[PDB]
């Protein structure tokens, strides 16, 4: 049995992207820290220890699927569109995701406000004309008071409707104080869709949508992702493992049952 | 970094209309709004109005019926409209950027323009009258005597006030212009010594551009 | 909507403690109002420096605070420098309309009181044959820069034909202004004593003519 690893993962013959300090839901939503990571593309991408977010406070319901759908895509690839938004206020930002010289959000989303006096019902529509899947990510906003939503959003609760041709996602938001994180006791949810070809993406809403600024590419899943702390090295391997490379000359490994590559089985 | 600039036309007859922009740099009209301020000749900044981000603007209630602001997004270009114009609208126009925080949710207008003159007249370029101004009333008190020169009646801004050509300079005090019916009349004065006129001739020298004219006037007692 | 009124002017020296006021005729200053304090230096070059009440904007001193004192909102400059000379303006928000102050006229005294030099001019016989007859009265030289000026024909009062420029700064950094008597030959002759009076700090001083 295969019982021993190098202790490192080498840097050939699969594209292992390394993460360092973001991970990849930092990345694809676009943590100032991880513009390093736009448009990267992989067939392992390694999550390392380190790895804090520095933005707007956010969760993700379905988060470990939404982590592996994005991770076997292997492709970081995201395409700006031309949503029009006629009647709110756009590019809106904050301290707790500051870039350049101030308030900062994630590179890839739109956080619409109100336009002065209001905010108007939006409604947007974007066909997915295209012969590839379209992957968009939204997010709604929930305000920790009934002042902070008025302000922004003026409406006395909002609700974001993301519907397709087949699907439909009604959230509302939720006014209330969650923990205080960099200054904040708000918070924002990230949701997601995928578009088929022939498909209409349909957002409408009246309050707290955090808005797509275009779709991501995707590919077929043949690229993973894998949580270690193992160094990475300048050498050729095919079996790599959390514990690092193990090589797949015998038929079974017992070292982990996370491997990438042709491996021996685990046991 | 942020950036405000007014381009217009500094000169409209009433009844016309104003048309000033302001081209703004360095932030998106769809991120931002932007205002508009005037400030008359000694008076206090009046607020124009206002176009959001969003499109949607509010205007000061008084003005409103007259006022008109718009913007092309894709040129940075805010539009500041003004019809039905009347002499009052001289003013100082300002452009100056909205700003509001997400994190305290205040308003603020935080980048002003450098703003843009515009003065409502419908007079014709005319040069100045220059009448010189002597004493008269021989006090005889001490020995600084001195002279004057009015520039009267002119349009536009500026003439431009010497003495003897330069000779003098010592105390050369020369006033801004008012605005007297239409035009703008203006003054200076220079001393001299007791021991120097009407001893010494003191000559007045108006040069106005606009209006090609150079008007010499020896100032006699 | 409403009126923000707020000093006319106010003159300090260097290192006192000033405070302007903003105060709102339609009630007390909240901070739903978003007090807004632009400085205005000279040639009209507006610059932010607080702004929702109490916010100091990044350029801004220190120096310079933002508070609600009482029931008008303030800003305080604590240890005034020569270099705080300036036009303060207040602008108060009231639902999507701004309404400014009057602004205030910031003196910071840092040069001894200088007191004008009057001069009162005669219409001359030219401009008098176009039936004509305009009174120049130039005060200079003074400091700190503000003075009135007020006309006077048989002794009685002057309420019309006369215009004032507003002081203007001088090279040697005192002040020089200028007034206006406009009268039509007819009403020059119809009266034999004509004087301006320069007021500032307290005393007139005046010139005259026949
Ligand atoms: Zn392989
Ligand atoms: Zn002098
Ligand atoms: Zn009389």
């Amino acid at each position: 049995v295969q019982s021993s690893s190098t202790g490192k993962i080498c840097n050939n013959p699969h594209r292992i992207l390394d993460g360092i300090d973001c991970t990849l839901i930092d990345a694809l939503l676009g943590d100032p820290h991880c513009d390093v990571f736009q448009d990267e593309t992989w067939d392992l991408f390694v999550e390392r220890s380190k790895a804090f977010s520095n933005c707007y406070p956010y969760d993700v319901p379905d988060y470990a699927s939404l982590r592996s759908l994005v991770a076997s895509s292997g492709t970081l690839e995201f395409i700006t569109e031309g949503f029009t938004w006629t009647g709110v206020t756009q590019n809106g930002g904050s301290n707790a995701c500051k870039r350049g010289p101030g308030s900062g959000f994630f590179s890839r989303l739109n956080w619409l406000t109100k336009s002065g006096s209001t905010y108007p019902v939006l409604d947007v529509t974007m066909p997915n004309n295209d012969n590839f899947d379209k992957l968009y990510i939204w997010g709604i906003h929930h305000p920790s008071t009934n002042q902070e939503q008025t302000s922004l959003y003026v409406q006395a609760s909002g609700r974001v409707t993301v519907s397709t041709r087949r699907s439909q996602q009604t959230i509302i938001p939720n006014i209330g104080s969650r923990p205080w994180v960099r200054g904040l006791s708000s918070r924002i949810s990230i949701y997601w869709t995928i578009v088929k070809p022939g498909d209409v993406l349909v957002i409408n809403s009246n309050g707290n949508l955090i808005a797509p600024r275009g779709y991501f590419k995707m590919r077929t899943g043949k690229s993973s992702i894998m949580r270690s702390d193992a160094p990475i090295d300048t050498c050729i391997s095919e079996c790599i493992t959390p514990d690092g490379s193990i090589p797949n000359d015998k038929p079974f490994q017992n070292v982990n049952k996370i491997t990438y590559g042709a491996c021996p089985k685990y046991v | 970094q942020v950036q405000l600039k007014e381009s217009g036309p500094g000169l409209v007859a009433p009844s016309q209309s104003l048309s000033i922009t302001c081209t703004v740099s360095g932030f998106l009209l769809i991120s931002n709004g932007v205002h508009w301020v005037r400030q008359p000749p000694g008076k206090g900044l009046e607020w124009l109005g206002v176009i959001w981000a969003g499109g949607n603007t509010n205007y000061n209630s008084a003005l409103m019926s007259r006022v008109s602001i718009s913007k092309d997004n894709s040129k940075s270009q805010v539009f500041l409209k003004m019809k039905s114009l009347q002499t009052d609208d001289t003013a100082m126009y300002y452009c100056a950027r909205d700003f509001y925080d997400y994190d305290v949710f205040y308003y603020a207008m935080d980048y002003w323009g450098q703003g843009t003159s515009v003065t409502v007249s419908s007079a014709k370029t005319t040069p100045p009258s220059v009448y010189p101004l002597a004493p008269g009333s021989a006090a005889q008190t001490n020995s600084m005597v001195t002279l004057g020169c009015l520039v009267k009646g002119y349009f536009p801004e500026p003439v431009t006030v010497t003495w003897n050509s330069g000779s003098l300079s010592s105390g050369v005090h020369t006033f801004p212009a008012v605005l007297q019916s239409d035009l703008y009349t203006l003054s200076s004065s220079v001393t001299v010594p007791s021991s120097t006129w009407p001893s010494e001739t003191v000559t007045c020298n108006v040069a106005h551009p606009a209006s090609s004219t150079k008007v010499d006037k020896k100032i006699v007692p | 909507q409403a009126v923000v009124t707020q000093e006319s002017a106010l003159t300090t020296s260097p290192g006192e403690t000033v405070t302007l006021t903003c105060r709102s005729s339609t009630g007390a200053v909240t901070t739903s109002n978003y007090a807004n304090w632009v400085q205005e230096k000279p040639d009209h070059l507006f610059t932010g420096l607080i702004g929702g009440t109490n916010n100091r904007a990044p350029g801004v001193p220190a120096r310079f605070s933002g508070s609600l004192i009482g029931d008008k909102a303030a800003l305080t400059i604590t240890g005034a420098q020569t270099e705080d000379e300036a036009i303060y303006f207040c602008a108060l928000w009231y639902s999507n309309h701004w309404v400014f102050g009057g602004g205030t006229k910031l003196t910071v005294l840092g040069q001894p009181k200088s007191s004008p030099s009057v001069t009162l001019f005669p219409p001359s016989s030219e401009e008098l044959e176009t039936n004509k007859a305009t009174l120049v009265c130039t005060i200079t030289d003074f400091y700190p820069g503000v003075v009135t000026v007020d006309w006077k024909v048989d002794g009685t009062p002057v309420t019309q034909g006369m215009e004032t420029t507003q002081p203007s700064k001088q090279s040697n950094n005192k002040y020089m202004a200028s007034s206006y008597l406009t009268l039509t030959a007819r009403a020059w002759e119809r009266h034999s004593s004509y004087s301006c009076q320069v007021t500032h700090e307290g005393h007139t001083v005046e010139k005259s003519l026949s």
